């Protein structure tokens, strides 16, 4: 009876493939053919943020587009004032092994997590004047690879146990559990309306989840290796995934399959982080080859290179107003670019 | 019969994923192009913003 | 008349091309070493900064020697006494800076192996202090003869190899070189002693390779600087028009400058990481 | 100066944060990082216990004025290639192998072979090219009596030696050491421990001291 | 919660010396700069001294420079003001005020209870509060105006204006910091506005507990100066 279900699943996959092929009449490279190229994009380093002593694994900007938070293996979570390079805060982490960090949209809280399988939320605005560990969320059986704030009380976390979770912070319990991935979930991105979110895993697939229902709406499979990063398009109707096969891929939610592939012959290293510009026309991707490329999202042509780091570019972020792009690498330096 | 349960769950997941309305690639590609074109001016990374108003000069 | 009479009193009043070729090779080699240091990013740490300072000092020693060779001979009578003093003090400063760079490298190595540590880091204070010392002391030592501590009006107490330098000044420079050479030798012997004792203390090589490296460095340096040192001791004890070998001082200087030029060979060949960086 | 009073005070706060970060980094850089690895039931628990006597589990101890950190990844059920680069730069790797596992199977093949496979994966990993392994051959007393009645030929069909502790143990050590492809860059320290010995932390101290000597010689350029 | 206690006040003969101690609890004392602020018996507030976190920078008012010395013991969580050559014009109530400075912080957040000292028998921004007092009725709207000799708007866009309320028999309370931002725990009735040298504080639907003296403060040029104060009384 198991074979009957297996053949039903494979014929349903064939139906999925045929349905996707039916709704593919012209490629993206044909529609974006006569549009003007972006041209060579020269972005120079405006600020360099020093003070981390080990390799940096994550960063997040925040809504004010001025402050930012960075997490490093030295055990410090540093909130920087990017305009003046001042260190607003330096939180000593309980566990030195941190590989994700998020900054709340309100700015009152900051989250971190890593190999300790715990998501720690710290209260930045305390009456005592210090930064206290507001909450410790436990329940994942694998390392926390990403975490994003829905609001001051709800947080979505992805873990290496092939599972995502939605937590109510004040209660500390998992409001919802998202299952279906067969590999470690490496990154997640929240929709602009924060009602859906996409998670990329090590099974070379990306899944779209509904926050309310808790179920997976769509699955996208175009990569040939581990998906390390994911990011929605600004309009929320598409997303981009960077993987270990040295390719990025733009997928569409409404059409349900892949739109564009961003790759180059001389690029053979994986992508650690992807991000979109304010208008979505530029896709910025950090690579293992010490660099960070800037692709034309519509034309797939490479538009620029951000070569300023002496080690792997591990984290990448773009401000909400789009003024600057911050890249944090394994040489313990963040760099602001315009 | 845990394997049967997992296979069945995957089967109804595939049914739920096979009943969505998919628009053509041309329509969504045009939508993405239109979104990029509409917000092109508000993007300071595309056009290097003058030094008088960006904060990092 | 000063150059004429102070050369007449000593008795030297009256092969360079190959020496200049060796010089040019020295500039080429030290430029290669500096470029290798400058390219690789992982080399941007105090040890390789000290090695680069040694390379720069050897570069200046080579250019000073080729300048000397061009300006010596029959065109040393064209120079005014001030230009003579500059000509001789440039070389003095270059060689002093080179040997003080060896001292700085030895001191940094001894401190690194003394404070046992796990991640040495970039101690910019000690680096800058040592670099500034090995340069300032060299400049002052080379500048003493022209300030007024020289042979003019002191003819009967005048050296033979440098007929305008004071014999007491050569004694002072010789004493400084003795102190500096013994400092380097003691530091390297102590480095080997600590490494060997620490290795023997733990039970379950590096000490033999370190002994080979130390022997190579010390033997090359001592062998190259020995003849010039012997001649500098000899000219003080030799009255003018007595010791003939003081005239043929142009070979011991060659030996010293070849030491300056083979220092990069020693400090790159022994370091396997620098060989790997230079091959690519 | 264009700064305001509040801006000056913020810069002063940033400078204090900088000096506290420098002090914390100086304190942490004087501490030895050991990554503890091994198969299930190899004896990592016994090793942690012996060090204590003298997600991720961290063990702190002190010996001869050195502070030692062990990171027992242990119950981290995930792909090692997604988080193993976090431990690049640890002072050493402590690998635990159970000798008694030479004739035990999980699958239907010897546990010693998974030990060899994971040792080969870790030793020859691209991140740990310079990191030195500290191989622990635990359960020597169990092996000494197992070998008397169960030939080593079960795990090694090509072993032609006798069923004696010394020869078989040396052969197993050689088999594990042969998996080292980075002979020139890294070196492997092998110690034959048990559950009832007290010289393990001393051996870890000596191996770490040797690693520190070699690292200092590299820093000086003498190596 | 956070609380500061002032001690060491009393009757002192002229020319004498005294030691005021502010003991802090409930907050990270080491991370906060500390101000000593004076209030004469029948007059308004006046800034006296300041010591930063880590004692890096220390400032005094030109009135008390040389005679007064401010210090802090972080492990003891205490703040000292040593006063020498006491003049008859130094008789007043002294407050220790905590103040933390980073991006988006609220300086002068908490004030101490105050200790009473009774001495027995240009180039500074002049903040002007023209109106000494106004009559008010509960449920109405009142506006308190302020003026500055020099513009308080900096090149970084921050307008360094602070508003305080001192209810009768109580220490001053921070309402508005940097001319716009509401302090934590302050009702949204209070709103700060203005630009450059002219400033105003607006209260909408004032309640019975809004009765007191409202002070105007600048934080741009460091010789900190307060306004004369604008008393509010009911009818
Ligand atoms: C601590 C360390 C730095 C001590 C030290 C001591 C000595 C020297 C040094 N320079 C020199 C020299 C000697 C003869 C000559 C000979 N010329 C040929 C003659 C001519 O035709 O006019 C002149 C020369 F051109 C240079 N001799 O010693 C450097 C460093």
């Amino acid at each position: 009876e198991l074979d009957q279900l297996r053949q039903e699943a494979e014929q349903l996959k064939n139906q999925i493939r045929d349905a996707r092929k039916a709704c593919a009449d012209a490629t993206l490279s044909q529609i974006t053919n006569n549009i003007d190229p972006v041209g060579r994009i020269q972005m120079r380093t405006r600020r360099t943020l020093r003070g981390h002593l080990a390799k940096i694994y994550a960063m997040h900007w925040g809504t004010d587009s001025r402050l930012l938070v960075s997490a490093s293996q030295d055990g410090k979570l540093i909130i920087w004032d990017s305009y003046t390079t001042n260190k607003v805060h330096a939180i000593p982490l309980r566990s030195s092994w941190v590989m994700t960090c998020a900054y709340a949209p309100s700015g009152n809280y900051v989250a971190c997590g890593g190999l300790d399988n715990i998501c720690s939320i710290y209260n930045l605005k305390t009456r005592e004047g210090n930064v206290r560990v507001s909450r410790e969320l436990a329940g994942h059986t694998g390392y926390l690879s990403c975490c994003r704030f829905l609001d001051d009380n709800q947080i979505v976390t992805s873990s290496g146990d092939t599972t995502c979770a939605l937590w109510d912070i004040e209660t500390g319990q998992q409001t919802t559990t998202f299952t279906g991935h067969t590999g470690d979930v490496m990154s997640l991105s929240l929709a602009p309306d924060t009602r859906l979110f996409v998670s990329g895993a090590c099974d070379a697939s990306a899944k779209l989840w509904d926050v309310r229902e808790g179920m997976c709406r769509q699955t996208f499979t175009g990569h040939e290796s581990d998906i390390n990063a994911i990011c929605f398009f600004p309009n929320g109707n598409a997303f981009a995934t960077g993987s270990d096969d040295a390719t990025c891929r733009l997928f569409d939610l409404r059409a349900d399959q892949e739109l564009m592939t961003y790759s180059h012959d001389n690029i053979i290293c994986g992508i650690t982080s992807v991000s979109f510009s304010k208008s979505g026309r530029l896709l910025l991707a950090g690579y293992d080859d010490f660099n960070c490329n800037v692709w034309d999202a519509l034309k797939a042509d490479r538009a620029g290179v951000l070569a300023g780091h002496d080690n792997r570019v591990s984290c990448l972020g773009v401000t909400d107003d789009g003024m600057a792009v911050a890249t944090g690498s394994w040489d313990s330096f963040l760099k602001i670019w315009n | 019969t845990a394997s049967i349960a997992q296979a069945r769950k995957l089967v109804e997941q595939l049914k739920m994923e096979a009943n969505i309305d998919r628009i053509k690639v041309s329509k969504a590609a045009a939508d993405l192009m239109a979104y990029c074109e509409a917000h092109a001016k508000e993007d300071p990374l595309l056009t290097p913003v003058p030094a008088s108003e960006n904060p990092f000069r | 008349d000063i150059i004429v009479r102070h050369y007449n009193y000593t008795g030297k009043l009256n092969t360079s091309v190959v020496f200049i070729l060796i010089c040019c090779f020295i500039i080429l080699e030290n430029i290669f070493v500096l470029l290798t240091i400058w390219k690789t990013k992982k080399f941007h740490r105090p040890m390789y900064y000290f090695i680069g300072n040694l390379a720069l000092s050897d570069l200046l020693a080579g250019v000073a020697y080729t300048a000397n060779l061009l300006l010596s001979g029959a065109t040393t009578y064209k120079l005014t006494p001030a230009q003579w003093f500059l000509r001789e003090g440039s070389m003095f400063v270059a060689l002093s800076a080179s040997v003080f760079s060896l001292l700085a490298i030895a001191i940094e190595r001894y401190i690194t192996m003394l404070k046992m540590k796990l991640h040495n880091g970039s101690n910019n204070f000690r680096l800058f202090l040592l670099i500034s010392a090995c340069w300032v002391i060299s400049l002052i030592l080379g500048g003493l003869p022209i300030m007024g501590w020289n042979c003019i009006s002191a003819l009967s107490s005048c050296s033979t190899v440098l007929p305008l330098y004071h014999k007491h000044y050569i004694l002072f420079c010789t004493t400084v070189f003795t102190l500096l050479l013994l400092s380097i030798v003691i530091l390297y012997c102590r480095i080997y002693s600590l490494v060997r004792t620490r290795s023997r203390r733990l039970t379950f090589e590096k000490s033999l390779a370190l002994l080979k490296t130390v022997i190579i460095v010390l033997s090359v340096f001592i062998a190259c600087w020995a003849p010039l040192f012997i001649l500098l001791l000899l000219d003080v004890g030799c009255k003018v028009k007595t010791c003939d070998i003081l005239f043929r001082a142009e070979y011991f200087l060659v030996l010293a400058v070849l030491n300056s030029g083979t220092n990069p060979i020693i400090y790159t060949l022994t370091n396997k990481e620098m060989r790997r960086a230079f091959i690519r | 100066c264009t700064l305001s009073a509040e801006d000056k005070a913020a810069v002063e706060r940033s400078k204090m944060i900088d000096r506290n970060l420098r002090e914390d980094g100086e304190k942490a850089a004087r501490e030895v990082k050991l990554l503890l690895l091994g198969a299930g039931e190899s004896g990592k628990s016994t090793i942690v216990k012996q060090m204590k006597i003298i997600g991720i589990v961290e063990t702190h101890f002190t010996f001869k004025d050195l502070h030692f950190k062990m990171f027992d990844v242990g119950g981290q059920r995930s792909e090692r290639k997604k988080w193993i680069h976090c431990f690049e730069g640890v002072t050493a790797i402590i690998f635990c192998v159970a000798l008694s596992d030479y004739d035990l199977v999980l699958e239907e093949m010897n546990r010693m072979h998974e030990s060899m496979k994971l040792f080969d994966s870790i030793c020859n990993n691209k991140w740990f090219t310079d990191t030195s392994i500290i191989l622990f051959l635990n359960k020597k007393d169990l092996f000494e009596e197992k070998i008397k009645k169960s030939p080593l030929t079960i795990c090694y069909p090509e072993y032609a030696g006798s069923n004696t502790y010394e020869e078989a143990a040396a052969y197993i050590q050689c088999q594990f050491e042969d998996l080292n492809k980075r002979k020139d860059t890294k070196e492997i320290y092998t110690h034959f421990t048990c559950a009832t010995d007290t010289k393990n932390v001393q051996f870890v101290f000596d191996a770490v001291t040797d690693v520190i000597i070699k690292n200092n010689l590299k820093d000086c350029g003498l190596f | 919660d956070v609380q500061l206690v002032e001690s060491g006040g009393g009757l002192v003969q002229p020319g004498g010396s005294r030691k005021l101690s502010c003991s802090a609890s409930g907050f990270a004392f080491s991370s906060f700069g500390m101000h000593w602020v004076r209030q004469a018996p029948e007059k308004g507030l006046e800034w006296v001294a300041y010591i930063s976190s880590g004692s890096g920078t220390i400032y005094y008012a030109d009135t008390v420079k040389g005679r007064f010395t401010i210090s802090r013991d972080d492990p003891k969580n205490t703040l000292f003001l040593q006063m020498t050559s006491l003049r008859s014009e130094d008789t007043a109530m002294y407050y220790c005020v905590r103040s933390i400075y980073y991006y988006g912080s609220s300086p002068f957040d908490f004030w101490g209870q105050g200790t009473t000292l009774t001495v027995s028998s240009g180039s500074d921004i002049v903040m002007t509060q023209a109106t000494s007092s106004v009559p008010v009725t509960p449920g109405e709207s009142v506006s308190i105006s302020c003026r500055s000799s020099k513009s308080l708007l900096h090149s970084n866009g921050n307008t360094y204006l602070y508003w305080f309320l001192q209810r009768p028999g109580q220490s001053p309370q921070l309402l508005i910091y940097r001319m716009s931002n509401l302090a934590s725990g302050v009702p949204d009735r209070f709103s700060g506005s203005g630009s450059g040298t002219a400033f105003t504080l607006t209260i909408s639907r004032l309640e019975a507990e809004d009765v007191g003296v409202y002070y105007c403060m600048q934080h741009l040029e460091y010789p900190l100066t307060f306004g004369a104060g604008t008393k509010l009384e009911l009818k």
